[PDB]
């Protein structure tokens, strides 16, 4: 009768608090701060003398999202060059919560992204803005989430491929936009839109796998460009691009596995983006989404020691972190408690929650759903972070046409 | 930049007589918008007029001053940065005052990507890195882990070959915060691009340094990751004293990182056909078990799997 179901609330969990060896630095001071704050969230139940249960506040989240899909206050002025991102974050959050898109909203998004599309290929952050690979990725994913004939046909595939060739560099890399610079995220953006819309030529990604491979460092993770610190956003993008390119093998997967698994925080349960930095809800996707990707990679090499039920991270603790610490009572999700909500964190907290809930490897399916059973989300594809159905459906539809040049 | 956006006397561009000849260009969001931002009057006014000058490709001093305001209102707008760079060149603006400008904006918005990119274009144009290491060091003084700052520093050092004083800098910062993973990465960046890690006097200095840091702060994971990082390419079992010296730390320094490093040595021992196979594998399994079960349970699924991997390939079999 004295058995706590929530991993974060068990008495032995208090041992997982930071040991600072009596040597204080900014890093340890800051980590201790978060941990005090998180402990007080975990302890809330005992202190108020109530039994815990974890509820994903689906209705609050839904109203936050359905409203933002139409209209945003002057607080999102800082995202006026990222409007397709907002479409993608919001539509993906709605697809994870299993909310259909009124056919008319679908068509309004379509018409809007049409206005964002550049005549020379790709999409910009808003109507009449120059194109850029990030909003191009977001626009494509949003259109695939909608997944109607209308949506698919907004995309000008010929121009898209030209645009991608315009950004392609000698050393394997891609510019994020014309007159811009390169990082691993742009290669991922290019691989995602290229593979989904079927425009991969034999020479498009020549050198790209090796360029990405140069970004893996002494830590095992991947930095934004060669020589830079390993970081979860770039590491996710690096490995997922290589999965699309079928060059998973270009990396040392063993150092990569060891690095990402180390990024789960023993106390908080969430993931940090870099070693010795703070926990953050969005890495619930960037970091935890690496696990399904490494599973498919290592399994395809014949790793006989892989689990048939679980990803190689504490799925339970990640769910406890998101549900207890990352929900805004007004709707939306968060980096951490005391941060303010936004649509990016709403998208990636939900994306990460879904990954923590659904294991899949061959015929082996196994869910783990903390809290009430209605907490269960729709699954998401670990490479594209849209629904596995939207992915299969899109690839199938665009395989109907030839790679431009055929 | 003649009239500041936060001036009490700031006036909308639509109320400025020196703009009376040009008609603003409203954003076209369509008959029924999605993700429609309800901009402030100030923001919309600037961007209506920015759309007008961009549309006409007006390469004028007034346009240049306008980009400033549009950037200040949304410094992530890469379209406006591109146009500002077209103007810098068309108007043959003094790039040194433009460096003074980017310095001030980066101080204010250090985590914005576009501002750092803009600075790199100017350094490239000027072919002059003379202010960079000191500027970057000021940013890092406010946030020692700023990713863009570290990237710009790496770029500057590499492109202009300015390696000579970097290791001193790293040692300053490592002393300020020995848990700063960005600095451990910088240390590695410098050494691998200068002396390298094969010079045996250097590899030993580095390993002695790290162990010395690990001893003062045993739960600092960055040092463990460095140590592991600088020894593992060659193979941990190539260094037979290493096992012994870590086992000696265990009594009074046993973090789960020490234990996990012990396991890494054992795996390399077993992979290089060491003495006592049936055995070393067992000692490591004891350790994996202790980790999955007791010392590092957040990673239970990882440590389980290492166990299963080591079993499947190193038992009597
Ligand atoms: C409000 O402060 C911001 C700071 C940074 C940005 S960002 O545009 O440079 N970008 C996305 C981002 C959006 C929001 C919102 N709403 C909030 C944060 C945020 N960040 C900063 C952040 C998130 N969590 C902790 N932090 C410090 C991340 C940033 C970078 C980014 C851009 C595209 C990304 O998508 S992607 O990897 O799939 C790509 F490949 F397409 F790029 C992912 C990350 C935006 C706002
Ligand atoms: C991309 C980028 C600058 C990531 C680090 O941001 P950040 O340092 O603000 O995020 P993080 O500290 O969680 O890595
Ligand atoms: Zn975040």
């Amino acid at each position: 009768v004295w058995s706590e179901p929530l991993y974060s609330l068990r008495p032995e969990h208090a041992r997982e608090r930071l040991q600072d060896d009596s040597v204080e630095t900014v890093t340890s001071i800051e980590q201790a701060k978060v941990e005090e704050k998180i402990q007080e969230v975990f302890s809330s139940y005992k202190f108020n003398h109530l039994v815990p249960r974890l509820v994903l506040q689906r209705e609050k989240h839904f109203h936050y999202l359905k409203r933002g899909l139409r209209q945003l206050t002057d607080a999102y002025e800082c995202l006026d060059a990222s409007r397709p991102w907002l479409c993608y974050w919001i539509l993906h959050s709605l697809e994870l919560l299993d909310e259909p898109i009124p056919q008319i909203v679908a068509t309004d998004v379509c018409q809007f992204l049409e206005l964002c599309q550049s005549p020379d290929g790709g999409f910009g952050g808003g109507p009449g803005q120059y194109p850029h690979l990030a909003p191009t990725y977001a626009a494509v994913n949003a259109l695939c989430i909608i997944g109607t004939e209308e949506a698919y046909n907004v995309i000008n595939r010929e121009k898209l491929l030209q645009y991608l060739y315009s950004l392609k560099q000698p050393d394997g890399s891609f510019l994020m936009h014309v007159g811009g610079e390169v990082d691993v995220r742009s290669a991922y953006c290019a691989a995602s839109v290229a593979s989904l819309t079927n425009i991969i030529t034999p020479d498009l990604f020549e050198g790209t796998a090796e360029w990405i491979a140069r970004c893996q460092n002494w830590e095992g993770g991947i930095g934004g460009v060669p020589g830079m610190e390993a970081h979860g956003g770039y590491t996710f993008c690096g490995l997922a691009a290589l999965v699309i390119l079928k060059k998973e093998r270009s990396l040392n997967l063993k150092s990569l596995l060891q690095w990402v698994t180390s990024r789960q925080m023993r106390f908080e349960g969430g993931f940090q983006g870099r070693c010795n930095k703070l926990v953050d809800g969005c890495y619930s996707f960037w970091q935890a989404g690496l696990l399904p990707l490494l599973h498919r990679a290592l399994h395809a090499q014949g790793d006989p020691a892989l689990s048939m039920s679980h990803w190689m991270f504490h799925q339970q603790a990640l769910q406890e972190y998101i549900l207890m610490c990352c929900q805004c009572p007004a709707g939306g999700l968060l980096d951490k408690p005391g941060k303010s909500r936004d649509f990016y964190h709403t998208c990636y907290c939900l994306s990460g929650l879904s990954i923590a809930q659904h294991f899949g490897s061959g015929a082996m399916l196994h869910d783990v759903v903390m809290g009430v059973p209605e907490n269960v989300l729709q699954p998401t594809h670990p490479v594209y972070n849209i629904g596995p159905d939207k992915v299969i459906q899109a690839t199938t539809h665009f395989l109907q046409k030839p790679v431009p040049g055929f | 930049g003649f009239l500041s956006l936060d001036s009490p006397t700031y006036v909308l561009y639509r109320d400025r007589a020196e703009w009376a000849d040009i008609d603003p260009v409203p954003q076209n969001d369509g008959p029924s918008p999605v993700v429609q931002i309800i901009y402030s009057e100030k923001f919309r006014d600037v961007y209506d007029y920015f759309r007008a000058v961009l549309q006409r490709d007006e390469r004028s001093e007034r346009a240049f001053k306008l980009t400033r305001d549009a950037i200040e209102l949304n410094a992530a707008n890469y379209t406006v940065w591109h146009f500002r760079r077209v103007l810098l060149r068309s108007l043959q603006k003094d790039l040194q005052e433009e460096m003074n400008y980017i310095i001030a904006i980066i101080e204010e918005q250090p985590k914005n990507y576009q501002v750092w990119h803009h600075r790199r274009v100017l350094v490239e144009w000027l072919k002059d890195p003379s202010q960079e290491l000191e500027f970057i060091a000021d940013i890092l003084n406010q946030d020692a882990k700023n990713y863009h700052a570290w990237q710009h520093r790496q770029w500057v050092i590499q492109e202009f070959r300015l390696w000579d004083n970097e290791l001193q800098y790293v040692d300053q910062l490592l002393k300020e915060d020995v848990r700063n993973n960005s600095v451990w990465n910088q240390r590695h960046f410098v050494i691998s691009n200068t002396t390298g890690y094969s010079d045996r006097a250097v590899l030993e200095r580095e390993v002695q340094y790290t162990l010395e840091m690990i001893k003062l702060v045993p739960h600092n994971e960055s040092a463990w990751n460095y140590l592991k990082g600088i020894l593992q390419d060659r193979g941990l079992s190539r260094y037979p004293n290493l096992l012994n010296q870590l086992l000696d730390l265990q009594p009074s320094h046993s973090s789960p990182y020490l234990i996990a490093f012990l396991v890494d040595i054992y795996e390399d021992m077993l992979e290089n056909q060491c003495d006592n196979k049936e055995d070393i594998l067992n000692k490591a399994l004891e350790l994996c078990e202790i980790l999955a079960k007791e010392k590092d349970t957040i990673r239970k699924e990882y440590w389980r799997y290492i166990g299963r991997s080591l079993q499947s390939k190193h038992s009597r079999e």
